[PDB]
C-alpha cells in the first residue's frame, strides 16, 4: 500500500493532485506553504501537500 | 454518567486524583487552533488569537484545539470524559486557523502570550520540519522564565537511523512526547530519534470536540496533552516546584519500554512522578 510519494517533490501541485488520487481515490487533500506549522493529529484519510512560492512539492507527501 | 478514557488511566492519573490532586490554580496554555468554550465538559479561563483572519479564541473552527484541550482538562462531573487534570485553568492561545496551519510568527506571538500571562504549563500539539532561531528563542525563553514547555514529538514514523522529530519538540528545552497505544506499543507514526523524551497514549483516544461532541483522534497531538495534564497534576500536589523539576519528576519515573531512540524513556506514570522520591517501574 503506498503511502508517501518522494517522487512527486520538485513537481507541480496540480501533477502531484493527480498521481495521489490514482493511488488513493478518496484522499483529502490539502496545500499549504512549506514552512508552516501544523496539528500533529494522525488522519488516514488526509495527504497534506507542501509547495513553495512557485506551487511545485517542496516536501515529501505522506498520508496523515 | 462520565467515562475515563484509557489513557487517563493509562498515566495513573486517577492516583492523583484520589489523593485530592486535580490541577486546581495551574495555569495551562493550549496552543492551537482554538478551544470551543460552549462545550459543557470543558471550562476556559481566557485566552487570545494570534491568528489574523480569526480573532476569537474561544471557537474553534478545525477541533483539534479543543479535543487536546479535554485530554488535558475536561472536567470532573457527570457527563462526557475525564481529563488528565480536571480542575486546571485552561486558556485558549489559538494559532492555528480553521485549516489546522499557522505561521512560525503566529505560534511565536502565542508563547510570547503565555510568558506574559503567567501560564505555567505550555502544550503545543503541533509542529513541523525546520526550526528557526526565533522559534527557539521563544521556547528557550519560555523555559527560563519558569514554564513547563510539552509538544508533540511528530507523526513522521521512522527512516533509518535519522531522527524524524520535529519542531519544537526537537528543541532540548521542550520536552518531546511520542504516541503509544494501550498495550504500550508504539503507533507505527510516532516520530524517532534521540530527542524524543517521554511516551503518552495517542492511539483512539476519546475527548471533546466542537458543537458538544465527542469523539477518537490519534496522533502525537494527543499524547502531548497527557504530558502537559501531567505536570499541571504534579504542580497541583508540588506548588513551588520548578519546571526543571516537574519535567525531571517526569522523565526519571517512566516505565521504561523499549530502545530510547523509538520510545524515550518510556511511559509516563503521574503517581510516580508526583511522590518526593523517583525511580522507574
Ligand atoms: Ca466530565
Ligand atoms: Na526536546
Amino acid at each position: 500500500m503506498k503511502t508517501e510519494w518522494p517522487e512527486l517533490v520538485g513537481k507541480s501541485v496540480e501533477e502531484a493532485k493527480k498521481v495521489i488520487l490514482q493511488d488513493k481515490p478518496a484522499a483529502q487533500i490539502i496545500v499549504l506553504p512549506v514552512g508552516t506549522i501544523v496539528a500533529m493529529e494522525y488522519r488516514i484519510d488526509r495527504v497534506r501537500l507542501f509547495v513553495d512560492r512557485l506551487d511545485n512539492i517542496a516536501q515529501v507527501p505522506r498520508v496523515g | 454518567a462520565q467515562s475515563v478514557p484509557y489513557g487517563v488511566s493509562q498515566i495513573k492519573a486517577p492516583a492523583l486524583h484520589s489523593q485530592g490532586y486535580t490541577g486546581s490554580n495551574v495555569k495551562v496554555a493550549v496552543i492551537d487552533s482554538g478551544i470551543d468554550s460552549s462545550h459543557p465538559d470543558l471550562k476556559v479561563a481566557g485566552g487570545a488569537s494570534m491568528v489574523p483572519s480569526e480573532t476569537n479564541p474561544f471557537q474553534d473552527n478545525n477541533s483539534h484545539g479543543t479535543h487536546v484541550a479535554g485530554t488535558v482538562a475536561a472536567l470532573n462531573n457527570s457527563i462526557g470524559v475525564l481529563g488528565v487534570a480536571p480542575s486546571a485553568s485552561l486558556y485558549a492561545v489559538k494559532v492555528l486557523g480553521a485549516d489546522g496551519s499557522g505561521q512560525y510568527s503566529w505560534i511565536i506571538n502565542g508563547i510570547e502570550w503565555a510568558i506574559a500571562n503567567n501560564m505555567d504549563v505550555i502544550n503545543m500539539s503541533l509542529g513541523g520540519p525546520s526550526g528557526s532561531a526565533a522559534l527557539k528563542a521563544a521556547v528557550d525563553k519560555a523555559v527560563a522564565s519558569g514554564v513547563v514547555v510539552v509538544a508533540a514529538a511528530g507523526n513522521e514514523g521512522t527512516s533509518g537511523s535519522s531522527s524524524t522529530v520535529g519542531y519544537p519538540g526537537k528543541y532540548p528545552s521542550v520536552i518531546a512526547v511520542g504516541a503509544v497505544d494501550s498495550s504500550n506499543q508504539r503507533a507505527s507514526f510516532s516520530s524517532v530519534g534521540p530527542e524524543l523524551d517521554v511516551m503518552a497514549p495517542g492511539v483512539s483516544i476519546q475527548s471533546t470536540l466542537p458543537g458538544n461532541k465527542y469523539g477518537a483522534y490519534n496522533g502525537t497531538s494527543m499524547a502531548s496533552p497527557h504530558v502537559a495534564g501531567a505536570a499541571a497534576l504534579i504542580l497541583s500536589k508540588h506548588p513551588n516546584w520548578t519546571n526543571t523539576q516537574v519535567r525531571s519528576s517526569l522523565e526519571n519515573t517512566t516505565t521504561k519500554l523499549g530502545d530510547s531512540f523509538y520510545y524515550g524513556k518510556g511511559l509516563i506514570n503521574v503517581q510516580a512522578a508526583a511522590q518526593h522520591h523517583h525511580h522507574h517501574h
